[PDB]
């Protein structure tokens, strides 16, 4: 089905056919196989590019953000999580994301919640299994300034309760974008002045994501760290580019180091003699 | 209700795995789809584009556009390598960066042939003739012509037509190759010489600069997902 | 021969006796907006012939040491006749491209250009800690250019050619819609871009739909005696162009 | 009920080989990837050209 | 009557009416800042503009890696006599050069050049006899506006 | 299917039609689209609004209410939880049923327990998971006075035994009301000399909710908090109103104070002007 | 039993879902339906219903009836912006809480086209002309008539029909907009203008009110269901 | 079983989209929401007038 091409059986070869001579100047890329330059056998080639499909590619789950919010008061330690959804803060799929400039599709996305107790010389409790709960407020919707804010309610923002020994929450949605794809780049400003915000943040904006310890309180201080992650299902991917070759500094925007463009070696001429009997 | 049996592996959570889940946002009407030009539907498509390889890629060019040039002058140069690199489309530090490379990196296994595209940059007066030989792996890497001539070789004329493609068969042992390239699965070794000379009237530069392109075939192809060790952090960007 | 080839939008016509065929966008050609993909309910303005012909910007010098330039479209086209008056009265725009890069030499001249074109092409800053500024992306039709090394400005663009300003390798920039100049062979290289965007429509002032690079990749060189000025004309042709949103005239 | 029955991917005992499938929940966005979509068309990439260039043939003549 | 320095918009009134409710009528911009002349270019330069070119509008200047630069590191446009310009003229990108590369014991260095920027190299090779002992080339690295070589020259053992 | 308009193409107009001029007075509200009043061109409108649904409107957990119960006999703190039912003490979904005054439903009841340990200097226990029991008592049915009163039999009355680590309890429950609908607003008196209770309370009489530990004793006290939620389900609704403008300040009642019909600005002309280049 | 394997996501609590669950009351008898008068189907039904609109939201009519007026008075008056404001009908103070903007706020999507509807109060015996503008995000605001009169307006002639529509066409680049529209989603203004002025007879007011209402058309819809930010607590209510 | 196949709602891959259902409990008010349910009638609160007014003609004569 996804097959790959075989290879016709070439004998030899006198003529004014020049499949071996072109001009890139074109824009074209040589369609040119070994079989047009040089005597080839016949292979009846199985393998298939069904791995390299962009849905195979970018369908895997990939941590995009992880924080860490505590269950007591003490200090200036936050109770709460808050997280302004986006994935341009995890370098691995962020990079395979800008492999193309538009995107649209499905999402997966799992949570994988873990706590502990911070360390002490009196520590010994008995806590019940501890509750979290995740909500996410669109653009708009009311925030919460505390663990114990009216925003918990959950009236109509989506909101999952997950206790910790179960299996990791997990949820699907659908394509949010207001536009008829996604954009991991964008060349322009959010003002018609041409300034403000450059980029990214100038247009996307899927809103904020929240979580807590759903338990009034714990005797001993105790943390619990949240990992996002992200499968994107139905999948569909326009207009490729260059990867990334530079390290990527900030999360708001593609700034970047000047960069070498490979590794370095001896000499244009320098292969490693491998052979030393 | 109907006895059921938990069987290993459940509550689990695989990254790869792909089972149906509810909805966050029932009902949600999708944006209507809009066709966008130039959609990608196999990466494929992207590794069999040329793109200009680095293979000037010495210590003092890692940053300047001479990193790809590839310089042919006049006068005797007989016995002369004018360049030289191992096969290894995502190891190989001449390719491992190039768009084909860069999606290797993608993958642990490859398989297909290669189309290594050399383009004449100097004046319409220049003549030449360069011999682009690719070596198998088994001996040492040819320090003659005549040894680099006993195996896979393209004699490129440079003429009207800039362009020339020296296509590397894929002659492998196993049907795939590690994309993390070992002596095992050597692919081998490409050699540029001189075929007979590069002549120039008078009044016209002697050196000339040829570019080189790497692209996959239809007959390439990867296949064993992983992580591209050219890309990581030491903490969450802000 | 196909070597020679005439293209006419509007009052104006382009000549060649030396182009190398004609790259088509990601192989689609520009188009007018259809009813099933639509947004603005109000009837769109078509100038055609208005707007849709040849517009030349300000010429460009080749030298031995020379890096590289860069234009931002529609944005360099704002002072453009009727196209850029269009841009000033309408909230939305929508246009095709046709772009012809010339530069002729001789055959004892030697170099090779990369005409290309890069779907929003956000760049960098120099300095990684600051912004960049709109005044330092697009200039109008004067054009921008690379620098062989590594700039420092406040708010300019990491101009160093190497990573063309966006931290990729320039060897790969091949993969948009291209075409090289080999003074050898060529003598001009032709676009046609098609609208290429997340959506229908989109301002022509606060967006810069795609990036007009002129990448040398073989140094301009030459002998003594030798023409040493070897100028490089950008010259674009609006496609398929539709306008919304009719309002007073915005203050640049 | 709405049963799919598909074909497997090829397994390591070849040269039974097929899969069922039912959705549960209302949305599409519910349902698992589209691994097996195999669609193909480089051209757009490799050759964008407007003149169709005929391999054996001269590119510029 | 257009302050200094801005121009009057030929679109617009530079007349305000009296409105019964005691209040002056919307002014609009009959009177637009004066554009300050294309700021050029810098050889190996960048200008980086922040906020555009107009009356009280700044401009930075950088050089690109391997170029030092000689002058102002920015420029305003104020306002000059008669109308608005920069205050500080382009400054200059000089190539860094690296110090003049080292004499070798046995050897000698091919190709040997007048000046040295960066990411120009020397190569070296020894004599009839003596063996090299070390990396064949060094390299001009340029941090930090000043120009010095990666490291030692190779030696040449008899 | 629940496909928004389409926008036919407009040209040119000069005639007696007056589609822009009508007269409220009428108490009719205007039909009047893009097309009738300038030239549009014709747009295949996809959009749908089946999130607009009363259905998926109102179909979303929301949190009801909440106690907290001990575990221990010490002090004065209640051992057990008891509920007159009713959703007027969470504004969240408080506000959204009074966008109508009468509706009719099925109901899904969703609880979340989670427990936790009251601090101290010696706490060291080993306390096995913790059940809990939420007992239903319907308008009449005996109420438990004690965590050991007979009324805990659950002899007729609905209740669920639940322990904490497994998936939050939950349970369907059809249209209970004595009426044809659900009345959120009641202008009326519940004695016949107009007097007594004025409005919800005096008619809506959902019984009341029950929860405790089935423990008998922990070795400290501990506390655990009941959170109910509500989403009805099979949704229907009747004579929409103005939503909730003033803060709510009693559960029983519509008592508000003086609030703002929105907020202030400089001028009736005013403006920001967020272009400034 | 039948070999299960638990995905991720069991045992948990989505307040969004939607499964089946045991009815802790079975066999109710579920009290016969009646066919009660005004039943809502779609929220969108509401937001279709024009609702008057507090224009002058000055802090001195915060809470007077004189928030929705909207004087307009008999005299030279040209040049003078009569009133202005943005078209965020779920941000915009003036839209935010109209029965439209009350319901975009339980949602953070919203696309389509609004029905302005201006009112005449004053006597039958007074006359004029006034010009309604909408002006597409891009420019400055319209500071003279003139400006205003190049985007998309409606001249309104008072007469016999009191009421006079200014449709406000959708003219988005994207399908949709936020409720909590940034620059990025702008929509842009509107300004009342003079096209005359109002003339009257002696032994009449030369001030008149006009009021305004708002509703969206039969190409409405919002999209992403949100909380309102209109209504909160600190404690249970008592 | 009584198996019911309806129609998914569109997913971010269109222009088997179908999903089964089955009822396990004997109470209807077991059942899952109606998010499918899509009925509209406006006239009720936008046109609720005693004779019929015709958009392109005045509201009054
Ligand atoms: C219920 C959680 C909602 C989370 C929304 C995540 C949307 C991710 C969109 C990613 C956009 C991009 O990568 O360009
Ligand atoms: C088994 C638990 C029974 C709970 C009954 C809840 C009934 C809720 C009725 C809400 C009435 C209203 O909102 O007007």
């Amino acid at each position: 089905i996804a097959r790959v091409a075989d290879t016709v059986a070439s004998g030899p070869s006198n003529s004014t056919s020049i499949p071996a001579l072109t001009a890139v100047e074109t824009g074209h890329t040589s369609q040119v196989e070994p079989s047009d330059t040089m005597q080839t056998r016949h292979v009846k080639n199985y393998h298939s590019r069904s791995e390299s499909t962009v849905e195979n590619f970018l369908s895997r789950s990939a941590c995009v953000y992880i924080e860490e919010y505590y269950t007591k008061d003490q200090d200036n330690v936050n109770r709460y999580m808050s997280w302004t959804i986006n994935a341009r803060r995890m370098v691995q799929l962020r990079r395979k994301f800008e492999l193309f400039t538009y995107m649209r599709f499905d999402m997966e996305i799992t949570f994988v919640i873990t706590s502990r107790q911070l360390p002490g010389t009196s520590i010994a409790q008995d806590m019940p299994p501890l509750t979290h709960q995740i909500m996410y407020i669109p653009p708009g919707g009311p925030v919460p300034n505390s663990v114990t804010d009216f925003a918990w309610q959950t009236s109509t923002n989506p909101s999952i309760f997950w206790t910790e020994g179960n299996a990791p929450p997990r949820m699907s949605i659908p394509f949010i974008s207001i536009g008829n794809a996604y954009s991991n780049f964008y060349d322009g400003w959010s003002h018609f002045s041409q300034n403000g915000v450059y980029g990214y943040n100038a247009l996307n904006n899927m809103g904020k994501l929240y979580a807590r310890h759903v338990n009034k309180d714990t005797p001993y201080q105790m943390s619990s760290t949240i990992r996002v992650y992200f499968k994107p299902k139905h999948i569909r991917v326009w207009v490729p580019r260059p990867p990334r070759l530079s390290p990527y500094i900030k999360s708001s925007n593609v700034n970047f180091n000047p960069t070498n463009l490979t590794d370095e070696r001896s000499s244009i001429t320098y292969v490693p003699d491998t052979i030393r009997p | 209700g109907l006895p059921v049996l938990n069987t290993p592996g459940s509550n689990q959570f695989m990254t790869s795995d792909d089972f149906q889940s509810p909805s966050a946002m029932p009902q949600f009407d999708v944006t209507p789809h809009m066709d966008i030009p130039g959609e990608v539907h196999n990466l494929m498509e992207i590794a069999e584009v040329d793109s200009v390889v680095p293979v000037n890629n010495i210590k003092a060019n890692l940053q300047s556009m001479d990193a790809y040039h590839i310089e042919v002058n006049t006068g005797n140069y007989q016995g002369e390598k004018i360049f030289a690199f191992q096969m290894q489309p995502g190891l190989e530090s001449v390719f491992k960066r190039t768009l084909m490379g860069e999606i290797l990196n993608y993958y642990a296994h490859w398989s297909g042939s290669i189309k290594l595209t050399f383009t004449f940059c100097g004046s319409a007066m220049a003549t030449g003739k360069l011999l682009l030989a690719y070596s198998p792996p088994g001996a040492d890497v040819p320090a003659t012509r005549k040894q680099a001539m006993l195996g896979t070789h393209m004699i490129w004329d440079i003429g009207l037509q800039s362009s020339c493609v020296l296509c590397i068969p894929w002659i492998s042992q196993t049907h795939y190759r590690l994309v993390q390239q070992d002596e095992y699965t050597s692919a081998g070794n490409v050699t540029c010489w001189y075929q007979t000379g590069i002549v120039v009237p008078p009044g016209t530069p002697n050196k000339c600069v040829v570019l080189c392109f790497a692209s996959a075939c239809n007959d390439f192809s990867v296949r064993m997902l992983r992580d591209t060790p050219f890309i990581g952090q030491t903490a969450l960007l802000q | 021969s196909d070597r020679v080839r005439s293209l006419t939008l509007g009052n104006s016509t382009i000549t060649t006796q030396e182009s190398a065929n004609v790259v088509v966008g990601y192989g689609r050609w520009p188009e007018y907006l259809r009813d099933d993909e639509a947004t603005a309910e109000d009837q769109p303005t078509q100038p055609d012939v208005a707007t849709c012909r040849f517009y030349t910007l300000e010429s460009v010098q080749w030298e031995k040491n020379s890096a590289g330039w860069w234009w931002k479209f529609p944005e360099a086209l704002k002072d453009m006749g009727l196209f850029g008056q269009n841009m000033l009265y309408h909230y939305l725009g929508r246009a095709g491209y046709t772009i012809h890069v010339q530069c002729n030499a001789s055959k004892f001249h030697q170099g090779c250009l990369l005409v290309v074109c890069v779907p929003e092409a956000e760049m960098g800053c120099s300095q990684t800690d600051k912004e960049v500024a709109a005044m330092n992306l697009t200039k109008g039709e004067a054009a921008h250019k690379f620098e062989p090394t590594k700039t420092n400005g406040e708010h300019t663009v990491q101009s160093i050619v190497c990573n063309a300003g966006m931290g990729v390798g320039v060897g790969n920039l091949t993969i948009y819609p291209h075409q090289w100049i080999n003074l050898r062979t060529n003598n001009c290289a032709t676009i046609v871009m098609p609208y290429v965007n997340s959506v229908p429509m989109d301002n022509m002032f606060r967006h810069y739909n795609f990036t007009l690079m002129v990448i040398p990749f073989a140094p301009l060189d030459y002998a003594a005696q030798a023409s040493e000025y070897v100028p490089v004309t950008v010259t674009i042709a609006p496609m398929c162009a539709e306008y919304n949103g009719l309002r007073l005239a915005y203050q640049q | 009920m709405g049963a799919q029955v598909s074909t497997q991917k090829t397994g390591a005992h070849e040269t039974i080989i097929h899969y069922t499938n039912i959705n549960y929940y209302k949305d599409a966005a519910s349902n698992s990837a589209n691994r097996q979509d195999f669609t193909q068309d480089p051209g757009k990439f490799t050759e964008p050209v407007k003149d169709i260039m005929i391999k054996t043939m001269p590119a510029l003549n | 009557e257009c302050r200094p320095g801005y121009r009057r918009e030929p679109s617009l009134s530079p007349k305000l009416t009296c409105l019964q409710n005691l209040k002056w009528s919307t002014a609009v911009e009959f009177c637009k800042k004066k554009s300050c002349p294309n700021p050029g270019e810098i050889r190996n330069g960048q200008i980086d503009v922040p906020g555009g070119i107009l009356f009280g509008a700044t401009i930075s200047f950088s050089c690109n890696t391997g170029y030092k630069l000689f002058g102002s590191t920015s420029s305003f446009c104020l306002i000059s006599g008669s109308s608005v310009q920069w205050s500080d003229p382009l400054p200059e990108c000089r190539e860094i050069y690296c110090p003049a590369p080292p004499q070798i014991d046995n050897g000698i260095i091919q190709g040997e050049r007048d000046h040295y920027g960066y990411r120009q190299s020397v190569t070296y090779a020894c004599n009839k006899g003596f063996t090299m002992i070390g990396e064949h080339s060094i390299y001009c690295t340029v941090n930090n506006d000043e120009g010095e070589w990666s490291g030692p020259p190779p030696e040449c053992r008899g």
